RNA sequence: GUGGCCUAUCGAUCCUUUAGUCCCUCGGAAUUUGAGGCUAGAGGUGCCAGAAAAGUUACCACAGGGAUAACUGGCUUGUGG
RNA sequence: UUUACUUAUUCAAUGAAGCGGAGCUGGAAUUCAUUUUCCACGUUCUAGCAUUCAAGGUCCCAUUCGGGGCUGAUCCGGGUU
RNA sequence: GUGAUUUCUGCCCAGUGCUCUGAAUGUCAAAGUGAAGAAAUUCAACCAAGCGCGGGUAAACGGCGGGAGUACUCUCUUAAGGUAGCCAAAUGCCUCGUCAUCUAAUUAGUGACGCGCAUGAAUGGAUUAACGAGAUUCCCACUGUCCCUAUCUAC
RNA sequence: CUUGUGACGGCCCGUGAAAAUCCACAGGAAGGAAUAGUUUUCAUGCCAGGUCGUACUGAUAACCGCAGCAGGUCUCCAAGG
RNA sequence: GAUGGGGAAGCUCCGUUUCAAAGGCCUGAUUUUAUGCAGGCCACCAUCGAAAGGGAAUCCGGUUAAGAUUCCGGAACCUGG
RNA sequence: UGGUGAACUAUGCCUGAAUAGGGUGAAGCCAGAGGAAACUCUGGUGGAGGCUCGUAGCGGUUCUGACGUGCAAAUCGAUCGUCGAAUUUGGGUAUAGGGGCGAAAGACUAAUCGAACCAUCUAGUAGCUGGUUCCUGCCGAAGUUUCCCUCAGGAUAGCAG
RNA sequence: UUGACCUCAAAUCAGGUAGGAGUACCCGCUGAACUUAAGCAUAUCAAUAAGCGGAGGAAAAGAAACCAACCGGGAUUGC
């Protein structure tokens, strides 16, 4: 047998993500001595589009506080962010939408993005258009915060990672029918390589687990253990069930 | 062994969390038919007497 | 039409002049030479093709200080006049 | 009288194991375990003088064969007419 | 099996800049004798601006063209976090 | 994986897979522990995961039966017995199926019928405007395709 | 008609390169005149500008298809009815 | 695609700013003077990669058997000093 | 086993370039009319679409035409599909052989692909096919027995010198 | 303040040295398959071919942590 697609993907020969378009890294503010002890303002000087990416970016210029300069940081824009705003980041910062507060400083209910894991990463969850963070609950001593998540799940985290008040920008983008492969094919042609997508069931047996046959029907369960191989997990992945549910 | 995952994995987790999967899973459903089970050897000696 | 209309198509050269060689064997995007290695410090060479170690071996050339190595040490390699 | 009234009713090498001799060897010399030998059986090859063994190829390949099929021709004429 | 500890090992960030402890100065605090503590400890109407070892204060120099120290900007441990 | 829209996607978790935060001595390696021995060693206990036991899962792979009574009911068997639809369909052996229509005449076409060798529901079922160098049937126009051939030009 | 350009409008879950290089602004370091300077982003005046390519075909005969092969091979200009 | 590093028995592989003590910039000061010592500034961090991308500056007339925005005549422009 | 190829072609990236004339007439907007109001109607304007007829271009349906020791190891002629984009294409660049790339044909990867090319191991093995070079003299067969993954082959006995 | 020590650097510092070629023979690493077994997998081919590192006129080995079991021999190498 041959060596399959989704083998091939990951040497990053042709799959490799288009990167030529896109303005940079989204990352947050780091955080130095003014974001911990005090708060920090900024502006925002342009809102622009991100290639690939759904969600449009806030260019927002701070000044540096130990050195005569200017720093420029791309945030991901919340909705009703607009050019001129202030922007505050801080430990002090007022709740507003667009501040950067850390979690241990924002009450029950409050909905935040681009929030970071661990503190200092500069942002890791609800960061695509319409996601956000919603906080749960605080717990003081062994000082965490539960958030819910946009998958449902629920995550105990630091209380001094830092979030973006607000919801990400571009939402119910996926509602309207893309209509057209062309619309499809401009999609993908500015994030990577991944479309169109043949199926298995519609290739010689050298080519996947699910080619062949005088008829194209898969043949084998196409549910997938967790401890199969490269080259076997092709198929649904350690699927705990299937189905339609009603 | 059963022990070490469940640190592992569901450490983070909540009880009205936990229902829902178990549900979810059918684990709970299991549990419950060996209950019954058990209710119905008593009941056979009951009947017998 | 793979053959004779698709010769048509050939006018890119994959392969250019080496320098340690002077082949036309250096490739383009590879930035190697194919016969002799350039710009490898060591040379191709390999004992499966002996033919072509005979073909790129000592004494194929010129030996301009090589020649005179054996008639110096006979004279024992003596100094003055 | 050296099994079944007679003509059928069954199995090499290697390996393991048993019985006998309690005999021979472990090679610097001894004792005791352990191991290896000798003689006679057993564990089995039914493809039965005894390889350890699933398919597919209409994508196919090679060496050959008229020792061998799928036409015509030839012998035959059941069957057909 | 649970549970400390940090120096081995592991992860992350930064042009390794504000770590930890103590002290001021305010507020709450009830003190049961004198302070137990806990929070703070220069910035939020506005698409401006913020740099010349910092001005001021103070002490020297050898005045002059200026120069240096302390404070402004609290101490201590050199563990970047 | 399926393949716009519309309309739906029935029943089955026994098998094969996949998956559990269940319950816990059945299987049970090396290391380690204990006993016997003079030791090599032998014998046991203990024993992780996975198997084994118990659940879930079919828009996972797949599957969707017989005997009586009068479509319906009862009984056997099974995991459950083909639901909605559709059909001699590109899927029907028998088969050139039977009836109607189309023709002077039709193993072709179309519309019906259905014990369907061997239709059937994301193995997707049924329907469907527009589109097609896709496959098939009929009609009008048109003609050397033909009755039945003849003639002319260039090379 | 060809072409250049301007102000617009439509489209996007597509909003459609980077660096060298050059200029300006903010800032006020420093240098500075009166018997004299300060300015060469104003005008005129002086000197130098190295290396390699440079012919021709670009196709029913200059390229590739064994060849003077009806094949293949990127592009600019484009009169009258 | 080197270096610092880290793999690999090794030919070599990874990586391109990384767990590096990674350098040069202008004013000058001195006028034994050479360029150290007075200073002060700055932290990218090799290099290769387009004869269609970016990019300092030239036009007309004439001239040869065969060259020309390149020669001749005239008229300009840019860069460095 | 060790090397060489993306000059053809497959795909992604970077930077450039090319594409008559028509037909239909989408939003938005303007005027008139009607209505009690919701809003409807009529006439214009505008110029949308992986729309359409059709050049250049890209492709290759049929004649199963020509040719078929050709002009040509895939061409020529007519008829065709498509023609503003999922378009066509130059150059640069990336992916290398049990590997790549594939809108998927086991297609393409230099006239080579159900595993490229080059050299070596290699004079690979063959119970199978073909061949095996002067004269004369004398003798002169077998296709049968037994065993063998034996049935196109051997061993053994027989026949012969 | 000054002078040592240790460790780590920088110099177009003073002087040197390494790389590459050749490779028949030599010292190592790595490492097949064709083939034979009348099939084939252990085996064989073969501790070979290919690949990599390193020398010399030779290299390597070499003066016993040896061979022996005898009345004992006496570095290594080769026939
Ligand atoms: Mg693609
Ligand atoms: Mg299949
Ligand atoms: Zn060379």
């Amino acid at each position: 047998g041959r060596v399959i697609r989704n083998q091939r993907k990951g040497a990053g020969s042709i799959f490799t993500s288009h990167t030529r378009l896109r303005q940079g890294a989204a990352k947050l503010r780091t955080l130095d001595y003014a974001e911990r002890h005090g708060y920090i303002r900024g502006i925002v000087k342009q809102i622009v589009h991100d290639s690939g990416r759904g969600a449009p970016l806030a260019k927002v210029v701070f000044r540096d506080p130990y050195k005569y300069r200017l720093r420029e940081e791309i945030f991901i824009a919340n909705e009703g962010v607009h050019t001129g705003q202030f922007i505050y980041a801080g430990k002090k910062a007022s709740l507003n939408v667009g501040n950067v507060l850390p979690l241990g400083s924002v009450p029950e209910g409050t909905i935040v993005s681009n929030v970071e894991e661990k503190p200092g990463d500069r942002g890791a969850l609800a960061r695509a258009s319409g996601n956000y963070v919603i906080i749960i609950g605080h717990n003081p001593d062994e000082n965490k915060t539960r958030v819910r998540l946009p998958s449902g799940a629920k995550k105990v985290i630091s209380s001094d990672a830092r979030g973006v008040i607000g919801v990400i920008a571009g939402g119910g983008r996926v509602d309207k029918p893309l209509l057209k492969a062309g619309r499809a094919f401009h999609k993908y042609r500015l994030k990577r390589n991944s479309w169109p997508k043949t199926r298995g069931v519609a290739m010689n047996p050298v080519d996947h687990p699910h080619g062949g046959g005088n008829h194209q029907h898969i043949g084998k369960a196409s549910t997938i253990s967790r401890g199969a191989v490269s080259g076997q997990k092709a198929g649904l992945i350690a699927a705990r069930r299937t189905g339609l549910l009603r | 062994g059963k022990l070490k995952k469940i640190q592992k994995k569901y450490a983070d987790q909540d009880e009205t969390e936990r229902l829902l999967r178990l549900e979810a899973l059918g684990t709970l459903k299991g549990i419950e038919k060996q209950q019954q089970r058990k209710k119905e050897e008593i009941m056979k000696r009951e009947v017998r007497e | 039409g793979k053959g004779t209309p698709s010769f048509g198509k050939r006018h890119n050269k994959s392969h250019t002049l080496c320098n340690r060689c002077g082949r036309r064997s250096f490739h383009v995007q590879k930035k190697t030479c194919s016969s002799c290695g350039y710009p490898a410090a060591k040379t191709r060479s390999y004992n499966w093709g002996a033919k072509a170690k005979r073909r790129h071996t000592t004494g194929t050339g010129r030996m301009r200080y090589l020649k005179h190595v054996s008639r110096r040490f006979k004279n024992g390699f003596q100094t003055g006049s």
